[PDB]
């Protein structure tokens, strides 16, 4: 019968019609025929929430336990290696690779890259 | 740049430099004033209620501590308010309408206009000291077949527009490059920028829009941008090109004091003819 | 491309260091005590958690990274030259990267010192949903080289974990190598 | 090619008084530039070599 | 600009699909062009030239 | 294929070693080592040439269309 | 060490053995082809052609005559009872002479192909067999494989095939025509039955109604051939059904097929969702949209046949039932030729009971409480082996041989022609204008590679399944078998990550060999020690075994949602457990089958147990003995065994390396060597490990591209273009894995002494010299 | 439509319903004897000196959190022992519900991993002797 | 721990029906059960009446391969029971109508 806003008929398994939707004053079964009071039931309600995700925001960041978040000397990329700065003259330059060596000044931030 | 001469680049950024007097946080505060705001950024929690004389519907919403996206995000709960009070209310009786056709004491005062221009609500509330939640009620009529809720609303806060900007989106604070002091956007206003004067210097200010440049500050500008562009393509390649070739291409493009491409079109004007032809 | 015997035995000793670097690189991510053991619940729970996050992963990452490289940046700086058994000039592998003939300190180091931590396109290994690097690693490990740290060296040979990784760093610029333009700007401009 | 991935390509069939030749005068068949390994960075190329005289004597 | 024929057999070109084959003939056969006295053969290093 | 004649590099004549080399190791069954050393092979030159030989000829020999089998 | 075994090799040389080859290694190498072509014909089947055309049934056409009342004329029925492939024969010219062996020798010197007959047993009946008739119609010679049962070489000792005249350890396995060497390059699919969770954006540019979420099920019929079924969930709730057929597609209410399926009441449509799950109002929510939605739709149809009533109406035509079948029937039809017709006819109930199953794990999807399935991880793939593929074909090509019967006679009926069902000249009348010949055929498939039927089989593209095998050097050969991709439609899609690495492929695909370029990454290699599964293992009292464990009948008890273990079999329900109980049996399972002391238990048994998680996979537990299925061999822990392992169950194991890695309660198994993940190429380089790793890739097609020993066939051998190195050398530094093979007999190259040393100055730019008198004294001579 | 070999239960035996007493349902293996035990829990048990593991499957015919959720329905027979009705015991005729149900099922011990036999020192590559 | 054993019935005396959740049938309502004795395994089958509604129901030939089931009366008071074999039946409801 009453289950989570809907009603069945106590023969059959069938769905039993809104009674706001009923016309008379009860509710027979299209199928089986089982008429019941209209009275026996009414004003349900239903209470739900929305999903955690549904609305992403810097304060989920917040919210969250860990660290989302970046500030700028974490941003060393690379072991650093002893470079000749043919910029600012600098002796370490940060590098990364492709053999394509790149370059990333110490100093002037200066960059080059070696594919030789 | 040199093949399309595109109208809007997907990343348009204006540059720009401050005085130097302002503070970093004033800035960092100020960054977060000319940001684009959005209400489903502000939405701790929705719940809603349902119940069925009538189809009936209570949509209560928690949002977070007023003091913190106030000081977050910069805002006002009376912006908050105005603006449910006035765009969020006007569009969300809307769809629903559409969704439903588809099928086939100063607040009681202010709850009693709001309820007068729009069809269905029957209540409206809302906290009006610690801004936490607004909770309101709706209807419909009784025979109305169900409908979801959630989704339709879960749609419209992404939609929502709590403070936006002229054709104005993110402003970033980058880093102090090369002793230079400069605030990084999207999207291209120099006019709502001129309002900022007191933090910003103006005549500093550059970006990849070049036609709006070549627009708002004529061609000769524009084509000064154009080479800084492409150097800085091969810059980042650590690629050294010298300017000469750049302003050739550069004064090529701006002979008609337009933006050209290179295509059909930048080649259309030609006198020559054959090269047209040869061409597509 | 033999070491003296101190030079291993350097070789070894900052290696050795490196055994808790992951551990705690992700405990103060977590926001969690330094000293938070790897067997933590909560700890496991917030990786299952971050592992979930495409962004948060990234994150923890470039943290992890940016450790393991200043290991990186010893081993290498303490060995070649000073701890080569032949010195430049007679050592001809030095001199052709030293005079720039040919290669640079990057693949002798790499092949003398160790090839350090793996990097694809500024990422770890992706992990299988299991949350597992690699069957031979039970889930949610702290270990650098559980996430592509690279401790040997074509020198000395490097373990199958190990290998089947640079495998896939391999793979990458193939598919990477995997005009027009210009003919443009040359017809216009002749 | 040798089965460490080095292609290589003829150029000079060399005269052989030309060869330099060991101490127990032997003549090398096939001459490599060492310029090619910092690159290509093939050690194992190396220790096969070691060994292939290991057996053999 | 023409009707097709039987649903198939292709178009034959005409003078207008001659123009523009390919790079089309300014590009194909004029602004390229198959020469006289010239070979190809590959290349092998001498430093003693 | 078939023994070739001459060490490549020493040009020092291989050949007729095979039958009493492959002897070697069937009655006498001696090492490689002594048994070369015993056909008196010094450089590993030489060497290089014996060891890894193959008869893969033979195989071909079981095909002759020159006779019904 | 190693060993150099020469005088072994020599006498195996002078005496090739009378009675097998002593590289089993290298036969089973190839063994899934021959496995695929073998039960073809074979198995207590009696062979797949059997199975599909008696899947096929028949057809029937009404005569139409008045008869002298609606009568809409006699019912003929044609049916095709039986196949059958003699071995390659040929009777000398005409007059049948007695026919002889014709050995594949002679196929290839005559620039042909190697071809035994094919034959079938055709039922001939009229008026549901009131009268009925039989033949035997000769289909033609039919292309057939080299080592084949069909094959006469088979089972022949290495003596005898010098004999017969082909090479001594030839592994053939393959197919000639017009001389030419050709086979069929496997392709990789998705899982059998099996219900994975999509998101595709595709799915929303189906039409705005949809999501770009989905669940995809990929069915295939005893028969091996295949039918898949596809959810799209709509932006509104609503969930439609969508097959294709004829490659085109149809959408379908959901609750419809629901009720059709059996007589069946909404509470029992609505415990099967939720079950316990009430609380979750999103669900009933959904739950109930569904339902109202199908109401007031169709109010008219209360019943079971009612609905099946309407069905058969709407689709008859596109199934082209024939007049007689009453919609009722036709209906009856669309069930069993479309929806998760692996459960077969009858399994209606649990058809019902699984398509269930998949809409409940549809919402936590749309719910994203369980995390996507990555497509093409490899967790989630298999091989669609070539045999299976071939009879499909065939089995294609009958049918629409069989639909050609009828065209002569409806258009000898539409002709007004004078007719009868009973006279066989008649009969023979018909057959005399009717090409039977699929051979040719199957030939121009073989010749063009040319994928062409009405129906796609649910696969990517036209052409390309051919390959030309390659006999240029030996390892080029043996490559191509090994060899596997995704399909050309894949190549076209710009996106990379197809590409990548994964940590899944771990022991199965070699990291190592792929091909560069353009195929990179599509075309990969299997490690040499992996295995393909070529047949149905019998599962039959693994559900005994189950309720012996404490399972519930999946029947009577009514439970639902990821939170306690589901149980299935190869697309087949078997009830319901707490994860907490699962595992558990998962285990005592494992522990039975290395034990192998309990019958019904094939050690080729996949068992999938899923912990739950959090958002994770989806949980669950999933047994697969099912036909193409990656299996590798792994070392045990306890009583120390060998053990087979499926790819998608590995992901969870904890799999020890080396012995020395082993540590307490965490791994529960170990590779017997690491080699084995990788493969032969990959196991030829010596030390690789030594070196950097795309030279180990490019090392491997160089190979590939020497100039190698092809064989020995080379006096009797027709074929096109070849090359013989002219003497080769064993390389000395090499590993176990060449004798284990024995490749001696193929040698690649040779040994010689390399200085490395800076002289000419010519050696710059990795140019090589050459000492010139050792050419002269024949070094590196080829023809 | 009474099938083939069927015929109709004539004389149903009795069964006396009514801290009150509870109705449970128990699954036992079909090959056991049932009519010959004595002992049962509230773990394990043996039978005929082979042993078993009862679980409490209670959860999964029915809820134990809410009411009126159960997949089982009790019959029993009706006043002439030749009919069964609905076992009802509320005075409201709202069927009765099993208290509890038990699964009586196969076990099989498990041992420890032989970490002696199995968990073995790593040998070194062999040295070739007489060099 | 430890319950005694009072009775086993071995005879045709009780029978259980899986209908579905809530299942009830009016208070007239009465079934007619039948029973078959194919090899040394019992098969029920399950027949009932009422005036709109019919009832059908069988025994799982699969799992009563493997499967025995028994109905218990408990007394609390007492540590005995009291147990009767029943078969289970699969069963539905069908309207009439
Ligand atoms: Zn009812
Ligand atoms: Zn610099
Ligand atoms: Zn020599």
């Amino acid at each position: 019968s009453v289950v989570g806003s809907l009603i069945f008929c106590l023969d059959c398994g069938d769905l039993l019609e809104n009674p706001n939707a009923v016309l008379g004053s009860n509710v027979e079964c299209s199928q089986c025929k089982a008429i019941y009071p209209k009275s026996q039931f009414s004003n349900l309600k239903v209470v739900t929430t929305t999903a955690d995700d549904a609305f992403p925001s810097s304060l989920r960041a917040k919210k969250s336990v860990v660290k989302t978040s970046l500030k700028k000397n974490e941003l060393k990329d690379g072991a650093t290696i002893k470079e000749k700065c043919p910029q600012c003259g600098n002796e370490e330059m940060n590098y990364h690779t492709l053999a394509t060596v790149f370059y990333t000044c110490t100093s002037c931030g200066y960059k080059f890259r070696t594919n030789n | 740049i040199v093949m399309t001469a595109s109208a809007a680049i997907k990343t348009p950024q204006m540059t720009l430099p401050i005085w130097n007097d302002v503070s970093d946080e004033q800035a960092d505060t100020f960054c977060k004033s000319i940001s684009k705001v959005l209400l489903s950024e502000v939405i701790d929690k929705v719940i809603v209620t349902e119940t069925t004389a009538a189809r009936s519907y209570v949509i209560h919403m928690r949002f977070f501590d007023n003091n913190e996206y106030s000081e977050e995000y910069d805002v006002s709960k009376e912006e908050l308010q105005n603006v449910i009070s006035n765009q969020f209310i006007h569009l969300l009786e809307a769809a629903i309408v559409k969704e439903i056709k588809k099928q086939k004491k100063v607040q009681r005062d202010r709850q009693s206009a709001i309820i007068s221009h729009h069809r269905f609500i029957t209540k409206y509330n809302f906290d009006d000291e610690s801004g936490k939640w607004c909770e309101f009620k709706l209807e419909l009529a009784a025979d109305t077949e169900k409908l979801l809720m959630v989704n339709i609303v879960e749609e419209i806060c992404r939609k929502s527009i709590i403070r936006q900007i002229p054709h104005i989106d993110r402003c970033v604070h980058p880093e102090p490059e090369n002793g230079k002091r400069v605030l990084v956007t999207e999207g291209v206003n120099f006019q709502a920028m001129w309002d900022q004067e007191a933090f910003i210097d103006v005549d500093g200010i550059t970006s990849n829009d070049v036609a709006a440049v070549l627009k708002t500050y004529g061609v000769e500008a524009a084509r000064n941008t154009i080479v800084n562009e492409i150097n800085n393509v091969f810059s980042r390649y650590a690629i050294s090109v010298s300017f000469r070739h750049l302003d050739l291409i550069a004064d090529m493009m701006t002979r008609q004091g337009t933006y050209l491409a290179f295509n059909r079109q930048g080649m259309e004007t030609s006198t020559s003819s054959f090269m047209k032809m040869s061409y597509e | 491309l033999r070491l003296t015997a101190e030079g291993n035995k350097w070789r070894t000793d900052i290696l050795k260091t490196s055994v808790d670097t992951g551990r705690e690189a992700a405990a103060e991510v977590t926001n969690l005590d330094k000293d938070t053991p790897a067997d933590d619940p909560e700890l496991l729970k917030r990786l299952q958690e971050i592992l979930r996050d495409n962004n948060k992963s990234g994150i923890l990452d470039a943290v992890t990274s940016s450790k393991v490289n200043a290991i990186t940046s010893q081993v290498v700086s303490k060995c070649v030259p000073d701890g080569t058994m032949k010195k430049f000039p007679c050592n001809s592998m030095q001199a052709m990267a030293l005079s720039g003939a040919k290669g640079s300190n990057v693949n002798v180091s790499q092949i003398m010192c160790l090839l350090g931590q793996q990097a694809l396109e500024g990422r770890r290994v992706p992990v299988m949903v299991s949350g597992k690097t690699l069957p031979s690693f039970k889930p949610y490990e702290t270990d650098a080289m559980a996430g592509g740290y690279v401790k040997g060296r074509f020198y000395s040979g490097i373990k199958p974990q190990e290998y089947y990784f640079h495998c896939m760093a391999g793979r990458e610029g193939l598919i990477d190598t995997a005009g027009y333009l210009q003919r443009c700007l040359t017809k216009q401009l002749e | 090619s040798s089965r460490h991935g080095q292609k290589g390509v003829c150029s000079r069939k060399w005269p052989t008084i030309d060869m330099p030749f060991s101490e127990t005068g032997i003549q090398p068949d096939i001459i490599i530039n060492p310029h090619a390994f910092p690159s290509r960075m093939t050690i194992g190329m190396f220790v096969e070599s070691l060994a292939g005289k290991a057996g053999a004597l | 600009k023409a009707q097709g024929r039987t649903s198939g057999k292709v178009p034959i070109p005409g003078v207008k699909q001659a123009l523009e084959k390919k790079e089309g003939l300014f590009r194909k056969h004029m602004m390229g062009k198959r020469v006289n006295y010239a070979a190809r053969s590959v290349i092998s290093p001498d430093p003693n030239i | 294929m078939i023994v070739p004649v001459r060490c490549f590099s020493c040009g020092k004549v291989v050949g007729d070693k095979w039958e009493s080399y492959l002897n070697l190791l069937q009655e006498d069954e001696l090492d490689e080592g002594t048994a070369l050393s015993r056909l008196g092979l010094k450089r590993y030159c030489c060497r290089r040439m014996i060891l890894t030989h193959v008869d893969l000829i033979e195989k071909f020999l079981r095909y002759n269309p020159l006779e019904k089998r | 060490t190693a060993d150099f075994r020469t005088l072994e090799r020599e006498s195996r040389f002078i005496n090739p053995p009378k009675d097998k080859s002593a590289f089993p290694l290298l036969q089973e190498a190839v063994q899934p082809h021959i496995g695929s072509f073998n039960a073809l014909t074979e198995g207590p089947d009696g062979g797949l052609l059997n199975l599909g055309v008696k899947d096929i049934g028949e057809k029937v056409i009404f005569d139409g005559k008045p008869l002298n009342s609606g009568y809409l004329g006699n019912k003929l029925s044609v049916s095709v009872e039986q196949v059958s492939i003699a071995k390659p024969m040929s009777n000398d010219g005409v007059s049948s002479a007695v026919e002889r062996k014709v050995y594949p020798s002679e196929s290839r010197q005559r620039l042909t192909s190697y071809r035994g007959k094919l034959l079938l047993k055709l039922k001939w009946s009229v008026n549901n067999g009131e009268e009925n008739l039989f033949e035997v119609r000769d289909c033609g010679g039919l292309p057939v494989m080299l080592q084949s049962n069909r094959c006469h070489l088979n089972k022949m000792s290495p003596y005898e095939l010098v004999q017969h005249k082909e090479e001594s350890d030839e592994i053939g396995g393959y197919f000639i025509v017009n001389g030419i060497e050709k086979l069929i390059r496997m392709l990789i699919v998705q899982r059998r039955n099996h219900p994975m969770a999509i998101i595709r954006p595709s799915f929303a540019n189906r039409g705005a109604s949809y999501s770009h979420y989905g669940i995809q099920i990929r069915s295939v019929r005893p028969d091996q051939t295949s039918q898949t079924n596809v959810l799209h969930y709509l932006n509104d709730g609503q969930v439609t059904f969508r097959f294709s057929w004829r490659k085109n597609e149809y959408l379908v209410p959901v609750v419809m097929i629901l009720k059709a399926l059996c007589h069946t009441s909404d509470r029992e449509i609505f415990d099967g969702i939720i079950g316990n799950d009430v609380k979750d109002s999103f669900l009933t929510d959904r739950l109930e949209l569904l339902l109202r939605g199908f109401k007031k739709r169709y109010p008219h149809l209360q019943n079971r046949t009612q609905v099946l009533q309407y069905l058969g109406d709407k689709f008859r035509v596109v199934f082209q039932a024939s007049p007689d079948q009453s919609d009722l029937e036709v209906g009856q039809e669309v069930l069993d030729r479309i929806v998760l017709v692996h459960l077969g006819k009858d399994g209606s109930q649990d058809k019902f009971r699984m398509l269930l199953f998949m809409i409940r794990k549809l919402y936590s999807l749309v719910a994203g409480e369980c995390s996507p399935d990555n497509p093409d991880a490899t967790q989630h793939q298999e091989v669609l082996l070539g045999g299976f593929l071939y009879g499909m074909i065939l089995k294609e090509k009958i049918d629409e041989y069989l639909q050609n019967i009828i065209a002569q006679v409806r258009m000898d009926i539409n002709r007004g022609m004078a007719i009868n069902f009973k006279d066989k000249r008649y009969m023979s009348r018909v057959l005399m204008r009717v090409n039977e010949n699929i051979g040719s055929k199957m030939q121009y498939f073989l010749s063009t590679g040319n994928l062409v039927s009405q129906s796609g089989l649910d696969l990517q593209q036209v052409s390309g399944y051919t390959v030309v095998a390659e006999k240029i050097n030996f390892y080029r050969f043996i490559s191509h078998f090994r060899m596997v991709h995704r399909g050309s439609f894949f190549a076209q899609l710009k996106t990379t990550t197809v590409r990548k690495l994964l940590p899944e492929s771990w022991g199965f695909l070699c990291p190592v060999h792929t091909p560069d370029g353009s195929p990179c990454g599509l075309l990969n290699h299997f490690a040499h020690k992996c295995r393909i599964s070529t047949q149905q293992s019998d599962v039959s009292r693994i559900p005994s075994i189950l309720y012996s464990l404490g399972v519930a009948p999946a029947s009577h008890t009514f439970a639902a949602g990821p939170s306690l273990c589901c149980v299935q079999i190869d697309g087949k329900i078997i009830g319901w457990v707490s994860h907490e109980q699962g595992k558990i049996i998962a285990d005592t399972l494992r522990y039975w089958k290395v034990e192998g002391k309990t019958p019904g238990l094939p050690i080729d048994l996949e068992i999938g147990y899923v912990p739950p998680s959090t958002r994770g996979q989806y949980p669950g537990l999933y047994l697969f003995g099912g036909h193409s299925r990656m299996l590798r061999p792994v070392r045990y822990l306890p009583l120390d065994k060998e053990d087979i392992v499926g790819p998608f169950e590995q992901v969870y194991m904890n799999i020890a390396v080396t012995p020395q890695e082993i540590q307490n309660n965490v791994h529960t198994h170990v590779e017997f060597t690491p080699t084995n993940i990788l493969s032969i190429l990959a196991n030829l380089t010596p030390f690789s490990d030594f070196n950097q790793s795309p030279r180990n890739m490019y090392q491997c097609q160089m190979g590939k591209q020497t100039m190698g020993t092809p064989g020995v066939a080379l006096c009797h051998r027709s074929d096109n273009k070849l090359y013989r190195l002219q003497t080769g050398q064993t390389p000395i530094v090499k590993a176990n894995l060449y004798d284990d093979y024995g490749m001696d007999n193929f040698p690649n190259g040779f040994n010689a002494v390399v200085a490395v040393i800076s002289y000419t100055g010519y050696d710059m730019d990795d140019a090589m010299i050459i000492n010139k008198s050792a050419d002269e004294r024949g070094f590196g001579y080829g023809t | 439509s009474i099938p083939d070999g069927f015929k109709k239960c004539k004389h149903l035996k009795n069964f006396p319903l009514n801290k009150q007493q509870q109705v449970w349902l128990i699954k036992f293996p079909s090959n056991v004897d049932i009519s010959k035990l004595k002992s049962l829990p509230v773990t394990t048990m043996t039978i005929d000196k082979h042993d078993y593991k009862i679980m409490d499957d209670t959860d999964i015919e029915s809820s134990l959190t809410q009411d009126n959720l159960s997949n089982m329905t009790l019959l029993v027979p009706s006043e002439s022992k030749e009919s069964l009705k609905i076992a009802s015991t509320a005075k409201d005729n709202a069927p009765l519900q099993f208290d509890k149900v038990f699964s009586v099922s196969e076990t099989a011990k498990i041992p420890a991993i032989d970490y002696s036999k199995v968990r073995v020192p790593r040998k070194d590559v062999p040295k070739v002797e007489g060099l | 721990s430890e319950i005694e054993i009072e009775s086993v019935q071995d005879q045709p005396s009780v029978a259980v029906g899986s209908f579905f959740k809530g299942f009830r049938a009016p208070s007239d309502t009465t079934f007619d059960l039948y029973k078959k004795k194919k090899s040394e395994k019992d098969e029920f089958v399950l027949h009932g009446e009422n005036e709109r509604l019919e009832y059908e129901g069988y025994t799982d030939s699969s799992s009563q391969a493997s499967n025995q089931y028994v109905v218990g009366l408990f007394n609390p008071e007492k540590k005995s029971i009291q147990l009767y074999k029943a078969p289970v039946l699969v069963s539905k409801v069908v309207s009439k109508s």
